[PDB]
């Protein structure tokens, strides 16, 4: 089922513009093929977590700029290229401003029918 | 609740070792006192370093 | 501000001590129950 | 009169009953009612790592006493050949399903089970009869003519 | 799969008892179980539908020539509010990947 | 037990911009073994980061203990990641030559 190992044409297919695969190493890499073997394997081995008592910078981001009505946690994914403030620099800046869409979605009524417009014209 | 606490307070004092043997000259003492203004002299510069410790 | 300073910075020392103190422990623990092992093995093959 | 009616009946069990009830495969020997994980039985006895009760495993090859991994059984585990058995096994005498472990309530104690593989295996080179519960102690010895392997049991101490 | 709709009429409702529609019989035993899995047989339904009651006997529908299941049976069970269970519970199940139905007669 | 919406693939945020593969692969490695992994080069995307493993119960114990867990002053966001979107920038074609093997090879 949904579960067919895959291809590299195939895992190409899914993601998006602009990302890299990576091998940090070939060690790694060799940790992560006996993984599957480890992952019964060091399982059934030591280990375990602990803390410390000591004395201790946090970032975030939600959707700033001036107002920005908010984010469900999930929709994120979505409009997480909203949330980066590099700003002025051509069609990515058409996706960027089209992000108008989650006022639409969430925000104030009013919002949403100033940006129904906004967006009818466009 | 508070009335239970003073049931775990009595019973706490008579299970306590020879708590009422006088015949060596042994002496029991109650204190019961307030902080009288403790809030009132908390002070805040103090607290944030107490806090510090905490969170 | 310096109590927490110079404060901080000697728990800290403590911790690496304690962790220092710890490790040793652990890895004769690790060389005992070897040797426990060794032993019934050798058991085993007599 | 040899054959009065060519079919009959059956009453019996289905192949799609015990196969969608227990798969990885179908599998044998579902955990009993019993069955708990021995660190949170070492946290009803109130035990952090430092006094907790922890099986770990060590290996011997049958030909040479002389670790290819330490296990620890915390985390029941599926013996077999090696995808279905989680405890796999690169003993080619194995039976794609050999034996299990499971550590059980009498106390968590752990327990071994034969699945009746089709050559056996060998208790402190005793071998056990196939299907019952057979109790482990401390320093005991497990093997899968067929013995390529050793392995011995030992509880966190010292 | 209108059963189960139809419970969630007569509980949302607020049916109370006895005007159940399982009371629209009161006179049978005997359910059907159809869209049943054709490897299944009489050992297996009655060891899974033993659970709500005590089966006296069932009759599976089995074509007469070939000797396989025609996919459906009826059963018969020694209690009726063991029907009355087994229809208002055990319908919409998955066996094998299909859905069987169950229901009075 | 599982919900549906989940899949093998994750998104993980709150990324440095100087984070070494090296601690990925240890770090996600815990869970199984890793299918692979992304991570955005790209303006927008450095932060941000994808993984996949060979299995969905893998990532689901992934997401239960990795939830808002933390590297250097950071809790990572880790989300499981959506389907379909933007796909179509590959084709579905190439089944040719593999359909004619295992048409071949194992003959059915």
């Amino acid at each position: 089922e949904r579960n067919r190992p895959l291809s590299d044409e195939e895992l190409d297919a899914m993601f998006p513009e602009g990302y890299k695969v990576l091998p940090p190493p070939a060690g790694y890499v060799p940790i992560r093929t006996p993984a599957r073997k480890l992952t019964a394997t060091p399982t059934p081995l030591g280990g375990m977590t602990g803390f410390h008592m000591q004395t201790e910078m946090k970032s975030v981001n939600d959707q700033p700029s001036g107002n920005l009505p908010f984010l469900k946690p999930d929709d994120i994914q979505y409009f997480d290229k909203l949330l980066v403030d590099v700003d002025e620099s051509e069609e990515q800046k058409e996706r960027k401003i089209m992000k108008l869409l989650l006022k639409i979605k969430n925000g104030t009524p009013p919002m949403r029918k100033a940006a129904l417009r906004q967006i009818t014209d466009k | 609740p508070p009335p239970l606490l003073v049931y775990k307070w009595c019973q706490g004092i008579n299970n306590l070792q020879d708590v009422w043997e006088t015949s060596e000259g042994e002496c029991n003492v109650m204190l019961e006192s307030r902080f009288e203004k403790m809030y009132e002299k908390i002070d805040l510069t103090l607290l944030n370093r107490l806090l510090r410790l905490i969170v | 501000y310096i109590a927490d300073r110079k404060a901080r910075e000697a728990v800290e020392m403590r911790a690496q001590v304690e962790r220092k103190m710890a490790q040793k422990e652990k890895e004769k623990h690790e060389e005992k129950l070897r040797e426990m092992a060794q032993k019934a093995r050798e058991r085993r093959a007599g | 009169n040899l054959q009065a009616q060519e079919e009959e009946r059956e009453f019996y069990n289905a192949r799609r009953r015990e196969h969608r009830q227990r798969n990885d495969p179908g599998g044998n020997n579902k955990e009993k009612e019993v069955p708990a994980k021995e660190k949170p039985s070492f946290e009803l006895s109130g035990a952090l790592l430092e006094d907790t009760n922890t099986f770990r495993g060590v290996v011997i090859k049958y030909s040479e006493p002389p670790r290819w991994r330490l296990y620890p059984f915390k985390n029941a585990y599926l013996l077999g050949r090696h995808p279905i058995d989680h405890p796999s096994c690169s003993k080619q005498h194995a039976v794609f399903q050999y034996r299990l472990v499971e550590y059980t309530r009498a106390r968590v104690k752990p327990y071994i089970i034969d699945l009746g593989s089709g050559n056996g295996t060998f208790l402190n080179n005793k071998r056990i009869e196939p299907q019952r519960y057979y109790e482990l102690k401390e320093k005991d010895v497990l093997k899968f003519k067929d013995d390529e392997d050793e392995e011995e049991e030992e509880e966190v101490s010292d | 799969k209108l059963i189960n709709e139809l419970n969630e009429r007569e509980v949302q409702l607020g049916v109370a008892d006895k005007v159940s529609w399982h009371s629209e019989y009161k006179d049978s035993a005997w359910i059907f179980l159809g869209g049943l899995p054709y490897e299944l047989t009489e050992g297996d339904i009655i060891c899974v539908f033993s659970q709500y009651g005590e089966i006296v006997n069932i009759n599976l529908v089995r074509d007469k020539k070939t000797g396989k299941s025609k996919g459906f049976c009826f059963l018969c069970y020694e209690d009726q509010r063991s029907t009355i269970l087994a229809v208002d519970n055990f319908n919409g199940i998955k066996i094998k990947g299909r859905t069987i139905r169950v229901d009075h007669v | 037990r599982l919900p549906p919406e989940v899949n093998r693939i994750l998104y993980i945020r709150n990324l440095p911009y100087k984070i070494t593969a090296e601690e990925m692969y240890d770090i996600f490695g815990k869970y199984g073994p890793i299918r692979q992994i992304r991570v955005g080069n790209t303006p927008e995307t450095r932060g941000t980061a994808y993984v996949v493993y060979e299995d969905i119960f893998d990532a689901k114990n992934a997401c239960d203990h990795l939830s808002g867990f933390n590297v250097c002053n950071r809790y990572l966001v880790v989300l499981y990641y959506n389907a379909n979107r933007a796909f179509q920038k590959m084709d579905t074609k190439k089944k040719e030559e593999q359909l004619k093997l295992l048409k071949e090879k194992y003959g059915i």
